[PDB]
């Protein structure tokens, strides 16, 4: 199958209220439509998406999309896939003001918690429920940021040095000396998340009082241990859950960037453009060989350009299944950025994932041979 | 002075600036002769077409130059619809490089946003279309 | 003003730099003692690009010399231009790398890198507005590869905005002088592909071919090769130093040459070349220079440009010439050999012209080409690398100094990815 997509419309923000503006995004079911304020009665545009969330209201239930609804639609399925044995990935996208952080982190005070808190809550709830004598679980966490082509750890305390990126020949890219921490209670992961959000690098700008200056990646490694001592073995299934918050495209002149802020914006834009190029290339690549003939034309995707694409090698393509969450600003002034977000979300829809579960081939071959001898025994016994 | 063929379009306005020993009788006769010819096409909604100015100071000659000393000189400023053609050529080149995002990271690394490219292109397309309608014959 | 800082590492880099300094000095008129003895007034106008003032109306070059063997430093000091350099910039140690990349990069170089960086900071602080760096070294060696790569990494960390260049001598296909060339070359390219902003690929085999076929010499030595390389190095950055009709800063060359960040490997060339005793036959002009410049025999990279396509190209002329002739010739070259130029770049020839030609050359031209055919070179190294890594031929010497097989594997993968990228555009079709 392909990538999942969940577009969401953001409500007005005071910058778009002091300057007069109008709603432009409409949507019904799977379809989302935009009209060009530039010249109306010219060419309304529409796009198809698996999931779409309206958030202009809140007390009323008229197509309102609570964070819990978004979680139940995406994160529940992804947690189930993780328990099945697939590595799974969520990544947010949009522009400064879209609302990617609102969806990921949400607000600690509010009951409306973001995707990652609710996923952790449900994961620990199922761990508590399904623990038994013959079934046990292990969970460990990690949290990293990409500031300007440098990986920085968050749970690790103040450490002026950076962390090197190395490629294991079999397991692919990874980061060396990431403070990988275990967890046994929801309080521990909650405190770790709070500390990580505290230590993140954040700066203010005209588009958002508290904007993000760095991409953020939250990773959970989850192990199932089946301990029927008579028959089964432990550490059967290992799964990886990744949750990615990307920085919003900076328009420079509209954001009032200057000095260091401008250089941060430039680096963010370079990373985002590289991400767009890979996404388009990978989409074209999977689309072509799938329908054209089957030749496996050797046009390879290039991920070694930025650390963001390099570290997300597996999630974009390989043994991972994933979803894109594109936030949207309804203000008429933000027309071109909204169109770019829509087009790249549509392109991301064309991408194919190939998540597959793997275990020790010796054990798999032993089980297959056991099934074969069982079949032959049933044949001759009959 | 620009590699475009004026015959493929229509002349919309013309200013002539004369320097030196020139008389209005001669320029009137010249304008009549140019109006007679068929290769020069004027849009229907500009029945006059021409503006004329005359100055007494003849042009000078720089030492070590290449132009000769002359008694009469003319400068024409013509507003035609042939220009578009040149613009069209340039647009083609832009597309051939923007399909692959070549050289874009240099621009992005200095504060530019990617989308700012596309907008400009669309803007250019708008101007060209308004230079193809301003010349359509009236009905 | 645009100041350049120059660094030299290893035997090859030091000798090339010595010959290069002996050249630039003549172009600007500096005696071996330091005093200025020239004729024209343009020579002092932009002398601060390379030289610093000193109280006795003296000029000292802005160079840094690096090694881990005093022999090369002694040879350079005991020479015609030994007294021109600042003594404090002679950074060196003992117990050299011994043709081992690990010793250069991890064990021995890690001690001297701090002193080298202190000297670099002191030199760069005094500059009014620093433009970029440039470093000369050899990839197939020990000291050169390791210490040059380490210095490049550190300087890129400290000065992320400025330009970095490199004039690196790569291993040749057949004329070999070290048994463990492939390991050092691969480990060095793995970092050069990431850190630096431009790279010019020199090969000894190409220089010998030029010397024997074009120059018609009988006993070429390393002095002549250093001459050719110095000529090219001086010609690349002429427009910072002399006036002209179309200037070309280093940054402008960087923007026009590389279309994507990872493809910054170039083949250089210089024209003309009359081999002497036959100067009276050849008529020197613009089309003759263009004819000699695009020919395959002239290239210094030891790779045929006819096996690929030119991603793009830049030409820097020096002389008094007409602009129409230059533009017409570049257009003619593009239209005639239409197969060998990529088709999705409508015009892929950058042009610059400067008014002051070399001392005794009414005209000259420098060539910087960026073509897919360079992939061949990398493939050779990669093949040889595999032939020695499948059985771990000489690996223990590296592992004793604090490395592991993972480093070799990732370096090989990165170079293979580079080869694949360059090959993606090489074939025809592609188009839209
Ligand atoms: C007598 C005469 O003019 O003959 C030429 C000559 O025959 C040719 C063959 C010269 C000659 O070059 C060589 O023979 C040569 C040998 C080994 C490596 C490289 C070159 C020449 O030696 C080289 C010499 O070049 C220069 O002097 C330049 O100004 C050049 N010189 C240096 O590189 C230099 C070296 C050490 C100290 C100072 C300068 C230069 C370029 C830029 C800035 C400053 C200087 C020139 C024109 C000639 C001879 C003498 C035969 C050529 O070289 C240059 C750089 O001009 C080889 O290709 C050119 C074409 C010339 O026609
Ligand atoms: N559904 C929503 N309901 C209420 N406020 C929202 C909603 N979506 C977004 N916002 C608000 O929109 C503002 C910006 O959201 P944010 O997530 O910071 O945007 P972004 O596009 O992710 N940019 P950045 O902060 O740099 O990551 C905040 O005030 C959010 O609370
Ligand atoms: N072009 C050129 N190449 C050289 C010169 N001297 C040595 N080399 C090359 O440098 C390589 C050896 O590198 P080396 O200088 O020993 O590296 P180092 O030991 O780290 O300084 C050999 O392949 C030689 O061909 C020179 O003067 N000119």
């Amino acid at each position: 199958a392909s990538v999942k997509v969940a577009v969401r419309v953001r409500p007005f923000n005071s910058r778009e209220m002091s300057r007069d503006s109008k709603c432009i995004i409409q949507m019904s079911g799977s379809t989302t439509t935009i009209v060009n304020p530039k010249q109306p009665k010219e060419t309304p545009k529409s796009f198809s998406f698996d999931y779409s969330y309206w958030s202009h209201t809140s007390p009323e239930d008229i197509n309102y999309a609570s964070q819990k609804q978004v979680y139940r639609d995406i994160g529940e399925e992804m947690l189930q896939h993780a328990f099945e044995g697939y590595n799974v990935c969520i990544f947010a996208y949009g522009q400064t003001g879209a609302g990617k952080s609102y969806t990921m982190m949400g607000k600690q005070e509010k009951d409306q918690q973001g995707i990652i808190p609710q996923l952790c809550e449900d994961l620990f709830s199922r761990i508590n429920d399904t623990t038994n004598d013959n079934m046990s679980y292990s969970v460990e966490v990690s949290y990293m940021e990409i500031y300007c082509e440098r990986v920085r750890d968050l749970l690790n305390p103040k450490n002026k040095g950076n962390l090197r990126v190395r490629e294991h020949p079999l397991l692919g890219p990874y980061v060396e000396d990431l403070s990988k921490l275990a967890v046994t209670s929801y309080n521990d992961i909650q405190d770790l998340m709070d500390s990580g959000n505290k230590a993140r690098t954040v700066a203010a700008t005209n588009m958002n009082e508290t904007s993000s200056r760095s991409h953020a990646v939250f990773n959970i490694i989850f192990t199932q241990k089946r301990h029927d001592a008579e028959t089964n073995i432990t550490t059967e299934k290992v799964s990886k859950i990744s949750l990615v918050d990307l920085a919003g495209s900076e328009r420079a002149d509209s954001t009032g960037a200057k000095g260091t802020r401008l250089k941060e914006g430039a680096n963010i834009n370079k990373s985002l453009t590289t991400l767009g190029k890979v996404i388009s290339a990978l989409a074209e690549m999977d689309s072509g060989p799938n329908k054209n003939k089957k030749k496996k034309k050797t046009d390879f995707i290039l991920y070694r350009d930025s650390v963001l694409t390099w570290l997300l090698r597996e999630n974009l393509g390989g043994n991972s299944r994933t979803a894109m969450v594109a936030a949207l600003s309804p203000a008429d002034i933000n027309y071109d950025e909204t169109l770019s977000t829509l087009r790249y979300a549509d392109r991301a829809k064309q991408i194919r994932c190939n998540a597959v579960i793997n275990e020790d081939p010796n054990n798999k071959l032993i089980r297959e041979l056991k099934d074969e001898v069982t079949r032959l025994r049933d044949l001759l016994y009959a | 002075m620009v590699k475009c063929d004026p015959r493929h379009g229509k002349y919309m306005a013309c200013c002539l600036l004369y320097r030196g020993d020139v008389v209005p009788k001669d320029v009137n006769a010249a304008i009549a002769t140019i109006k007679t010819k068929r290769s020069i096409q004027f849009v229907d909604w500009c029945p006059t077409g021409f503006k004329v100015g005359i100055n007494y100071q003849p042009p000078t000659v720089v030492p070590g130059g290449d132009l000769a000393k002359v008694q009469r000189a003319v400068c024409m400023l013509s507003n035609t619809t042939a220009i578009a053609e040149a613009w069209a050529r340039l647009d083609h080149k832009f597309d051939l490089m923007y399909a692959k995002r070549a050289f874009v990271h240099w621009y992005v690394g200095e504060g530019m946003e990617e989308g700012e490219f596309s907008e400009a292109r669309e803007d250019m397309a708008a101007l060209e279309k308004d230079y193809e309608e301003v010349g359509v014959d009236s009905v | 003003m645009r100041e350049i800082v120059h660094i030299q590492a290893g035997q090859c880099g030091n000798q090339i730099g010595a010959k290069f300094w002996e050249v630039i000095s003549d172009e600007h008129g500096i005696d071996p003692t330091g005093s200025y003895h020239g004729d024209s007034d343009l020579q002092l106008e932009r002398i601060n690009v390379y030289y610093n003032e000193a109280t006795g109306n003296k000029y000292v070059p802005r160079a840094i010399l690096v090694d881990l063997e005093p022999g090369t430093m002694d040879s350079v000091r005991s020479g015609p231009f030994g007294q021109i350099f600042r003594p404090d910039n002679f950074v060196f140690g003992q117990s050299g790398a011994g043709n081992n990349w690990a010793k250069g990069h991890y064990t021995e170089g890690a001690e001297l890198v701090d002193s080298v960086l202190d000297v670099v900071r002191k030199e760069s602080e005094s500059c009014d507005c620093l433009q970029g760096f440039q470093l000369t070294h050899s990839l197939g060696g020990g000291t050169g590869s390791g210490m040059g790569t380490l210095l490049i990494s550190k300087i890129r960390e400290e000065y992320p905005d400025r330009i970095m260049n490199t004039f690196s001598v790569m291993p040749s296909p057949k004329v070999s002088d070290t048994v463990v060339e492939p390991y050092n070359a691969t480990l060095s390219v793995h970092q050069l592909v990431e850190n630096t902003d431009e790279t010019y690929c020199i090969d000894n085999e190409a220089l010998y071919d030029i010397c024997f076929r074009t120059l018609k010499l009988t006993t070429p030595t390393y002095g002549d090769l250093n001459h050719l390389v110095s000529a090219t190095m001086s010609g690349v950055t002429t427009c910072l130093r002399f006036p002209g009709q179309l200037n070309a800063d280093l940054r402008k060359l960087a923007v026009n040459m590389v279309p994507f960040p990872r493809l910054h490997f170039f083949m250089p060339g210089f024209a003309p070349l009359t081999s002497r005793g036959s100067q009276q036959y050849r008529a020197l002009t613009v089309p003759e220079l263009t004819q000699q410049m695009f020919d395959s025999k002239n290239m210094m990279a030891a790779c045929d440009p006819r096996h690929g396509r030119y991603l793009t190209v830049a030409a820097i002329f020096r002389g008094r010439m007409s602009m129409k002739e230059v533009d017409e010739q570049m257009l003619n070259v593009q239209n005639k050999n239409s197969s060998y130029f990529v088709e999705w770049i409508p015009n892929n020839v950058k042009t610059a012209v400067c008014d002051i030609p070399p001392r005794g050359l009414k005209m000259s031209a420098t060539f910087i080409g960026n073509s897919t055919a360079i992939q061949e070179l990398f493939k050779r190294i990669s093949e040889q690398f595999t032939a020695m890594f499948r059985r771990k031929a000489f690996l223990h010497w590296y592992t004793g100094e604090g490395m592991d097989e993972m480093e070799f594997t990732e370096a090989e993968s990165n170079m293979n990815d580079l080869v694949s990228e360059y090959q993606q555009y090489q074939d025809a079709t592609a188009d839209e």
